[PDB]
């Protein structure tokens, strides 16, 4: 019995050190259709069934997982990520006009929103084809009205903050696409998980900073909710 | 003037009178009244059929206020002191030498009840927290330490109350006339009070510091941090409490240390307390700023006010209103208002914190409901 | 192509007619006047702590003393249940592990997950230190279950709608089982280890022959996915759990459904099932944080094992029927008697 | 077992109308959400419409709004789609789809390439 | 899809011809097994605390 | 602390009153 007890002390003594590392690192899931440009982002930050991408910001270590070599029926292996800090959802905003990619992304995000095992996991949102949506809308090929009858009376929201030197139609359509997902999100949210829309390119440098800040906000909100302040 | 000082002065006067009356010669008058001591003044020999005038005693507490006046006593011609009106005692006149707490009682009646209820609520809250093992975490450990500090502060106040009541009880005063007023146990009780108060204040500071660290989005080793917090909470007050005891024992040891004469020897056990209160106020301000930002980003004033009110009792910011109004400059009704405010709020703060963070807490209610449901599953 | 559809429809109709013909009386009528078991009052006896994240699978040992549990903090821990000590602790290479198995001889353990690899570990190494001794690669989807046949064979099921048999000697796939149209969420070796089943996300269970590698039967009747499966002790029936919030018992020889355990109050799915030693009860873990002991021969609920603070994801019963262990998403294991 | 049988397909000129009836059996109809998914030639699977358990909440894809009226007869266990004002690019197979789990709102995997509870389909040509 | 349909039809035909004993016989067999091994199930009928190793 | 100034005043009060009571007892 003594020989059994000493090893348990040695084993338990080890689990303490492994408890520090586990608690000092954040886990991030990277979703998004194949043609959404996520792989460019992964390469920027940098057979197998999953890939790893560990990076550190402000001496804080993150840990991102890219799915791979898996089928398209996600309703079973998705539940494994119910404890991640947040889920990144890269969308192909310019893919509008399979014929309707935007509708596919909309339905996928909606299904994620309402799943019980995910009704507490925050989801970051990237609309990652701005520099292509610009040309698509400008050239006159868009005609988003045909595939969205609700976009004929849309008026840029008053609180809009367009970038300098932007055609009003470009910003109007971009904000419209964001507005669809934000309408899905703000129904039955119940103040337990959130969404952080963020227009992005495919090689934007500040993606790491955006994810870092959103993770910080998530942790702070959870902490404040523990004390019942919020 | 201390009661023991008055007793010493009266004993000195009695010894002087006893020494003098043996040396005082006769008044060279036939049937002269014999000089006598009646436990109030020394009466020289009284001339027959005349009044005897004696200067008012100097050892009386009000002697300085009215040094004038002469105690009058009548002496008969036959050498016997004139009997008082329908009484055996000789006729005497003392009105010339005679001298010319409701708020405290109200304060006592208030905060004794307040502390009793606070202790009663805190014990139950701690029991409930220790009951369920699910709730265990660093936050709850810090809360338990805070509850312990509050309970100790209440118990020390009760013990001090008992000591004061015993010191000036009938039996004690009669014994001192012929006590606990100089025993070491009194000094130990007061020191234990000075330490419990400081520990409670520093554990509020610990609450604030831990919350600030959590909200600053920083991570630290849990075991080392918790050990350091325990050391800061229960250990730091000794540093500035022990030297105060040493100074009192070496320079100003008198009357149970109850009364503080030299403010230099008093500010030692006051400065750190103000430091901690200021730090907690800063933490309160920053937390409120962060909560405001979070609310704005995502009827707002209603929730903000609810949050601020719920946060008050945890960090005890109510003390900051009158914190810096020094004792040396508290007169008139200002002192009464300050004492009333601080006593009542501090007495009820324990109950406030206990109810706020143990009973209405949502997880506690959920635990109770599911425990009842499990009980009814059978 | 239309002719093939017509032929398949006619064959299905014939099978339905035969199944109807081979039915004379429900199991309830046969069990009309059996002895009710009575209220069951099992209570917790142990509680194991040390895991950081939620637990997806636990397996027992043939000696009913040691057991192995897997979590997604990257740890495999071998507990001595009697004394609650930790015998081993294995840091996994990939932290996304969805299953674990304990070899019948006790020499090896295996675990797999989203990495699409099954890794075999050696416990009795010369130095005694556990080392990765084998990696079996070749599946095209996440591994959801694995079971040892002996020290040199293992059968695995992946979400790629296939079950495989591996030769631990050279690590080369020896047989491939096909026929499912959805992810295979579990399997169960026969007592004689010559047949096994699998529950797929198409709401159908198939019976395989380990040697020939051809499916023998197909049982239907569930409304939604099947999450768990397990063979009656005597090896002539089994049970399954489905997201439609019901469990059903099939019998190989009769080739049709026998019983269903459904209650109006229960509106959540089942995450695991297992029979007792004598096969008179049927434990099953639900997503509403509870377990239920079903009177297999009458379908009337017997009792409940309440006390888990989060979802129940795994459930096992010792070989000798002494204890029931139930891991959960709260990162605890509880031994019940 | 789960089995979805359609009908009503056929050929019609542009601007025509047809009704797609979905005969469903093998489960409790009123506990599940429902969908319509069509696959046009040389294209991936598409999503058209849906309807909740009771049948109150409705939703349409981008480019069929105001034309087709989903409706389910929970009493007779059948799903409808009243087609009107058809266009040349309406030609496609139409699968009656069922949603993987009951009592839930999330409805994953209806559009998958190999969904298990999807209907056989009927070819509507314009 | 023709090959898939052919394989499905072949499997259905192969599974069509399998012996099927009466269901009541299966029920009787399950009942008999449950009764025969009723005394080796501690969970069904607890045992004195002396014999339980998890006390 | 307010719990420490009030105690000093009460001990003020009693020392003056106890002394007066003692003197009154001596006179009587």
């Amino acid at each position: 019995e003594k020989a059994q007890r000493e090893a348990n002390k040695k084993i338990e003594k080890q689990l303490q050190k492994d408890k520090q590392v586990y608690r000092a690192t954040h886990r991030l899931l990277l979703l998004g259709a194949g043609e959404s440009g996520k792989n460019t982002i992964v390469k920027q930050m940098r057979t197998s069934g999953i890939f790893e991408t560990k990076f550190q910001v402000d001496k804080v270590n993150f840990h991102m997982f890219d799915v791979g070599a898996q089928r398209d029926e996600r309703r079973k292996w998705i539940q494994c990520f119910n404890d991640v800090t947040a889920i990144i959802f890269v969308v192909a905003s310019s893919s509008y006009n399979q014929t309707n990619r935007l509708q596919a992304a909309l339905k996928l995000f909606d299904s994620i929103w309402n799943n019980k095992w995910l009704r507490d996991t925050s989801v970051i949102l990237f609309l990652n084809k701005q520099d292509l949506l610009a040309e698509k809308v400008l050239a006159g090929k868009s005609k988003i009205e045909d595939y969205f009858p609700e976009f004929a009376r849309y008026t840029t929201p008053e609180d809009a903050t367009p970038e300098p030197g932007e055609d009003p139609r470009v910003t109007r359509a971009k904000y419209f696409i964001r507005d669809e997902f934000l309408r899905i999100s703000t129904a039955s949210g119940d103040g337990r998980h959130y969404c952080y829309p963020h227009f992005t390119c495919a090689v934007d440098t500040e993606n790491i900073r955006r994810v870092f800040n959103d993770c910080r906000d998530i942790i702070q909100r959870m902490h404040l909710r523990q004390y019942e302040l919020l | 003037v201390s009661l023991w000082e008055t007793v010493q002065k009266w004993r000195e006067y009695r010894r002087q009178c006893q020494r003098s009356l043996t040396e005082d010669p006769p008044p060279a008058t036939d049937l002269f009244c014999n000089r006598t001591f009646d436990e109030y003044a020394c009466w020289p020999d009284g001339e027959p059929g005349s009044f005897v005038n004696v200067s008012c005693p100097w050892y009386l507490p009000w002697a300085s206020s009215v040094p004038q006046g002469h105690v009058y006593r009548f002496c008969t011609a036959e050498g016997l002191w004139l009997q008082k009106d329908n009484s055996s005692l000789p006729w005497r006149d003392l009105s010339e030498c005679e001298e010319s707490e409701e708020q405290l009682l109200f304060l006592y009646i208030i905060y004794t009840v307040g502390y009793a209820l606070s202790f009663s609520a805190l014990v139950i809250a701690s029991a409930i927290l220790l009951g369920f093992r699910h709730l265990h975490c660093t936050r709850n450990y810090i809360h338990l330490n805070l509850f312990a500090s509050f309970i100790l502060r209440a118990l020390s106040v009760f013990i001090k109350d008992a000591a004061l009541k015993w010191m000036y009880s009938t039996a004690a005063q009669q014994h001192q006339w012929d006590s606990y007023q100089d025993s070491l146990s009194c000094r130990l009780v007061f020191l234990l009070m000075q330490y419990c108060v400081a520990a409670n204040y520093y554990w509020l500071l610990v609450e604030g510091v831990y919350l600030y660290t959590l909200l600053a989005f920083s991570v630290f080793s849990e075991q080392w941090i918790f050990r350091l917090y325990v050391s800061i909470g229960w250990g730091v007050p000794l540093l500035f409490v022990v030297p105060w005891g040493i100074v009192k024992y070496l320079y100003e040891d008198e009357g149970c240390w109850t009364r503080n004469s030299n403010m230099n020897y008093w500010l030692i056990i006051r400065l750190p307390i103000l430091f901690a209160i200021g730090v907690n106020f800063l933490i309160f301000v920053r937390v409120i700023c962060i909560v405001v930002s979070k609310l704005k980003a995502n009827d707002i004033k209603c929730r903000l006010a609810k949050s601020t009110l719920t946060l008050i009792p945890l960090l005890g910011t109510h003390e900051v209103i009158f914190a810096f109004v020094m004792d040396e400059h508290a007169r008139g009704t200002l002192r009464f208002i300050k004492l009333f405010t601080e006593l009542s709020f501090t007495s009820f703060q324990g109950l406030m914190v206990a109810i706020l963070y143990c009973f209405v807490n949502n997880e506690v209610q959920l635990e109770f409901r599911k425990s009842w449901e499990r009980w009814r599953l059978e | 192509l239309d002719q093939l559809r017509q032929e398949a429809e006619q064959l299905k109709n014939q099978i339905r007619d035969a199944r109807k013909a081979c039915a004379d009386a429900t199991l309830s009528q046969i069990t009309n006047n059996i002895d009710p078991v009575g209220r069951i009052q099992m209570r917790t006896r142990r509680t194991l702590r040390g895991h950081l994240a939620k637990i997806y699978a636990m397996h027992w040992g043939t000696d009913s003393r040691l057991l192995v549990s897997a979590s997604q903090d990257g740890k495999l821990i071998i507990w001595d249940s009697y004394t609650t000590n930790k015998v081993h602790a294995i840091p996994l290479r990939s932290s996304w592990v969805m299953t674990c198995a304990y070899a019948p001889s006790g020499n090896y353990v295996a675990c797999g997950g989203l990495d699409n690899i099954c890794s075999i570990y050696n416990l009795k190494t010369r130095e005694g230190n556990v080392r990765v001794s084998r990696e079996l690669a070749g599946h095209t989807g996440y591994l959801s279950c694995c079971r040892f046949l002996d020290d040199n064979q293992i059968v695995t099921s992946s979400g790629d709608t296939t079950c495989a048999l591996w030769d631990i000697e050279t690590g080369q796939q020896t047989t491939t089982f096909t026929g499912h149209t959805g992810d295979v969420m579990s399997l169960s070796l026969a007592p004689d280890t010559r047949l096994f089943v699998s529950g797929a996300c198409d709401a159908s269970a198939k019976l395989w022959d380990v040697r020939e590698g051809m499916c023998r039967q197909t049982f239907t009747g569930h409304e939604s996915d099947i999450n768990a499966i397990c063979f009656f002790p005597n090896g002539n029936a089994f049970a399954t759990g489905s997201d439609d919030a019901t469990c059903r018992l099939f019998d190989l020889r009769a080739d049709q459904e026998l019983m269903t355990y459904s209650h109006d109050n229960i509106i959540c799915g089942i995450t695991s099932v297992s029979f007792s030693k004598s096969g008179r009860l049927l434990l099953a873990g639900y997503d509403d944080f509870n377990c239920n002991v079903w009177d297999a021969l009458k379908a009337d609920r017997a009792g409940v094992l309440a006390g888990h603070d989060n979802r129940v994801s795994c459930l096992g019963v010792t070989d000798d029927g002494m204890a029931v262990a139930t891991g959960s998403w709260d990162s605890f294991l509880k031994i019940w008697n | 077992q789960v089995q979805l049988q359609e009908s009503g397909g056929g050929l019609v000129q542009p601007g025509g109308s047809l009704r797609l009836s979905c005969a469903a059996s093998g489960f409790t109809f009123s506990n599940y959400k429902m969908n319509w998914v069509r696959q046009a030639p040389g294209k991936g699977l598409e999503w058209v419409s849906d309807i909740s358990q009771s049948g109150a909440s409705i939703s349409y894809t981008g480019s069929v709004k105001g034309r087709f009226t989903i409706s389910r007869d929970n009493a007779k266990n059948t799903l409808y789609l009243q087609m009107n004002s058809l266009k040349p690019e309406d030609t496609a197979v139409y699968y009656c789809a069922r949603c993987p789990a009951p009592f839930t709102r999330d409805c994953f995997d209806v559009t998958s390439t190999t969904y298990a509870y999807r209907g056989q389909g009927t070819q509507v040509t314009v | 899809s023709i090959a898939q349909a052919r394989k499905l039809v072949e499997q259905l035909k192969m599974e069509a011809n399998i012996d099927r004993i009466k269901v009541s016989k299966a029920a009787a067999d399950l009942m008999a097994y449950c009764e025969a091994h009723a005394k080796e199930d501690p969970l069904l009928t607890p045992v004195p605390a002396s014999e339980n190793p998890f006390r | 602390h307010a719990e420490g100034t009030f105690t000093s005043d009460v001990s003020x009060y009693l020392e003056g009153q106890a002394a007066k009571e003692f003197i009154a007892w001596l006179v009587k």
